[PDB]
């Protein structure tokens, strides 16, 4: 649904898909999202079917020292 | 963004949006190259906006070079 | 690579990258021109029409053939084929391929894609057509629908039967 | 001087070129106009960007029945080549309603007298279903009636009516190149023969469990393969059921007995003592009390 991301497409898939099947911890997308980038996410986390959690390096500014990393951790 | 991308890319929104006989992507397989795949997605899209904003149901090569050229710089 | 891309992409399919990577393939073919072996454009072309016939959105396959640059002005019995085909497609008729296939089979069969995909593509179609024509209910004389479609029981049979 | 194109075609381009609309009823006559060369030109297209903005804005307007009508006419003449006949008499219906306020009823009736004939001319509809009786539908002087008869007509529908139906009726009945191109009628014939033998099915659907083929023709008054184009039709529209036997030249209806039924059968069986026994007896016994003696 962005056009011709396909050998990304299937990077990510090299990167997540397969490895989800079949090893990374964790994969980088870089560039700007939005872009198509973020659609990456989604369509991937749709292919993927995985039960899909987004982050905001931003949902986390809350003030506390204290809280945090728990569902970080539990989620 | 290589031309298959592209043309991947317009060969994914104009898909879905009403156009103008004058919409042409191969047209701008040549008008477009390296840009970023959201701004060409936009200027599809721009263009799915730009007729739409004059209320021409046929999205143009216009409203898509009305989208292009007015988006190959922004400035 | 784009060709070998669709190479694959047609075998997996994703014609729209297959076709696509076939376009701007073909674009350099037909740019390449003569560096390209010549017609192996067309080729590609034949493939990327392909594609898009066994993708079955025809306009642009018309489209193509009927850009000439697409054509590069060229025209082949696989581009008739390939039109046929996609007539025949668009005919959805058992005959109009092994038509145009019998006929065309010379730049037809010579492409192992369609050769592959195609012919079995078509196949299912004719299932599909079978499936629509089963869609009047069942203890029906196949020779009804062998007559319906024009093809021997069984001839129609086994596939018949195979789905 | 017989210029069609360009003559539409100078005055093509005016929504665009010409008026941000800054005068519309100007404007939108040309519009009409334009829509009336895109008949001329014979392309709605022209008409419908045209069209499908402006009507609304005579809506808007002190509402204009001429500024309606006019479009409202091209809107018909749209539908007319166009022939979608819900949409048709749809729009037919909107102003038509309009024209009771602006024409009499009268005047106004035939609007209507094709417009539910239009409504039938579709295949049918579902609106259509609802707008089978509207209300004083038979406008309740014309005939007109036998139109919504017909409507009527569908609950019964037999199929030994259709050429009887078809002689039954074409005063304009089946007989209109009258505010419809049927030019032979077959536009309403040939386009509701089906029509009838369509919505014959349906109450042919729910009369039978089983038939024959043949009482299929028998009643359909059709040969096998026409029946079972029907038959397909409405098996490839899965619209209804049945059995394609040939071999049988049998259709069961196709009951899908499967739901497992005396599930709720039997639990409706239930339901029925659970209503029956529960309903006959609350009474019972405060029957001869509630009279007591």
């Amino acid at each position: 649904d962005v056009g011709g991301l396909d050998m990304q497409k299937q990077e990510i898939r090299e990167a997540v898909e397969l490895p989800l099947v079949q090893p990374p911890r964790g994969v980088l997308l870089y560039g700007p999202p939005g872009t198509g980038k973020t659609m990456l996410v989604k369509a991937v986390a749709n292919s993927t079917k995985a039960a899909f959690i987004r982050v905001n390096g931003s949902e986390f500014v809350h003030k506390y020292l204290g809280e945090g990393p728990r569902m970080v951790r539990d989620v | 963004r290589d031309r298959r991308e592209r043309r991947l890319i317009f060969g994914t929104i104009a898909s879905k949006m009403s156009l103008a006989p004058e919409a042409d992507l191969d047209s701008l397989i040549i008008r477009n190259d390296s840009l970023s795949g959201a701004v060409i997605a936009a200027i599809m899209q721009e263009a799915g906006l730009r007729a739409v904003r004059k209320n021409r149901y046929v999205i143009l090569q216009s409203d898509l070079e009305e989208a292009y050229a007015t988006q190959v710089k922004t400035d | 690579l784009d060709l070998m891309s669709g190479i694959l992409h047609c075998e997996d399919k994703d014609y729209k990258t297959a076709f696509s990577y076939f376009f701007e393939s073909f674009e350099s073919y037909h740019n390449l021109t003569t560096h390209n072996s010549y017609e192996k454009a067309c080729q590609v072309l034949k493939y990327m029409l392909l594609s898009k016939i066994m993708l079955n959105l025809i306009d642009d396959v018309k489209n193509i053939l009927n850009a000439k640059y697409t054509k590069e002005t060229y025209q082949s019995r696989g581009i008739d084929a390939m039109k046929a085909v996609a007539e025949a497609y668009n005919n959805r008729s058992l005959l109009d391929f092994n038509t145009a296939l019998k006929q065309y089979e010379k730049e037809l069969m010579g492409d192992e894609l369609t050769r592959s995909h195609f012919n079995a593509l078509y196949d299912t179609l004719l299932e599909s057509n079978l499936c629509k024509i089963i869609e009047p209910f069942e203890c029906v004389e196949i020779s009804h629908i062998s007559k319906i479609i024009g093809l021997d029981t069984q001839q129609v049979e086994g596939k018949l039967s195979q789905m | 001087e017989g210029k069609i194109d360009e003559a539409a075609d100078i005055l093509c381009e005016l929504q665009v070129e010409t008026y941000g609309s800054m005068e519309m009823s100007e404007k939108i006559q040309f519009i009409l106009e334009q829509m009336e060369l895109s008949i001329l030109k014979g392309d709605y297209s022209q008409a419908t960007v045209l069209s499908r903005k402006i009507l609304k804005k005579t809506f808007k307007n002190p509402k204009y029945e001429s500024l309606k009508l006019e479009y409202y006419n091209l809107l018909v003449k749209i539908s007319l080549h166009k022939r979608e006949y819900l949409e048709v008499a749809q729009y037919l219906q909107e102003i038509y309603q309009t024209d009771a306020i602006k024409s009499d009823e009268a005047k106004w009736k035939p609007v209507l007298s094709h417009i539910v004939y239009f409504l039938v001319l579709s295949p049918y509809g579902n609106l259509q279903n609802d707008l089978i009786h509207k209300i004083q539908n038979d406008n309740n002087l014309k005939k007109l009636e036998s139109q919504e008869s017909l409507v009527k007509l569908f609950t019964t529908n037999e199929l030994m009516r259709w050429p009887i139906v078809q002689k039954t009726y074409e005063p304009v009945l089946n007989e209109d190149d009258l505010a419809f191109g049927g030019e032979a009628n077959k536009h309403h014939w040939e386009d509701l023969q089906k029509r009838v033998i369509e919505h014959n099915l349906r109450v042919i659907s729910e009369y039978y469990s089983r038939i024959t083929l043949l009482r299929l023709n028998e009643l359909l008054d059709l040969t096998e393969s026409q029946t079972e184009t029907y038959i397909s039709d409405l098996v490839n529209q899965g619209i209804i059921y049945a059995k394609v036997n040939r071999p049988a030249k049998i259709v069961n209806f196709e009951k899908p007995k499967n739901s497992s039924q005396l599930l709720n059968e039997w639990s409706h069986n239930v339901d029925e003592l659970l209503e029956h026994i529960e309903t006959i007896g609350h009474l019972i016994t405060k029957e001869e009390i509630m009279h007591g003696l």
